[PDB]
């Protein structure tokens, strides 16, 4: 019994528009947790708007937002859960136009 | 060509009771990407205490005679002119 932990997300991180943005996140957790991506409590999709993809192993998860918008800048929330517990973390992504 | 990929996670290596700490992780990109570290929002710049190294797409900082000021969480950005990759890892000294 391990509940499941977010190694380290950064708070901030900002992205020129018209690049492509990835955002990687180690993590623990006994059974492997399932891994939620979200905006403002919906969870996010794999290939959303066919630009946003979202790629899970057994510790590690990546966001990655290609051919980055304006409208794109927003809070992003990674949350894990397993038998023993959750854990989350945000990060606000700025693009710069 | 191709926007920066994070191959493995970034790792913080410490043994218990330990004076030094080396961070590295694999990244890969087409161009070959421009790779940092950040603490505090503020580059990690060489020096005495703060070593930066690169083997291929193996990237590392090392930090030499671990104070209680150096912990905390570290960003490593990978940047090409096609986009960016971010992944950070704590570090708690002890």
């Amino acid at each position: 019994g391990i509940p499941p932990k977010i190694e380290a997300l950064p708070s901030d991180i900002s992205i020129d528009e018209g690049k492509v943005l990835t955002v990687a996140c180690a993590f623990t957790g006994e059974p492997t947790p399932e891994v939620t991506w979200s905006c403002g409590g919906r969870k996010i999709h794999s290939q959303e708007q066919g630009r946003f993809h979202i790629e899970n192993t057994d510790d590690l998860t990546t966001l990655i937002i290609m051919d980055v918008q304006k409208q794109d800048g927003g809070l992003y929330t990674l949350s894990l859960g397993n038998e023993f517990g959750s854990d989350s973390a945000t990060v606000n992504i700025h693009i710069r136009s | 060509s191709s926007a920066p990929r994070f191959l493995t996670r970034p790792k913080a290596f410490v043994v218990s009771v330990g004076k030094d700490a080396t961070l590295s992780c694999q990244i890969v990109g087409n161009p070959t990407p421009q790779v940092s570290w950040e603490k505090d929002q503020q580059p990690v710049a060489a020096g005495a205490r703060f070593r930066l190294a690169q083997d291929g797409d193996l990237y590392r900082l090392t930090i030499l005679d671990l104070a209680l000021g150096d912990s905390g969480q570290y960003v490593c950005r990978a940047r090409n002119a096609i986009g960016e990759a971010f992944a950070a890892v704590g570090l708690q000294v002890d």
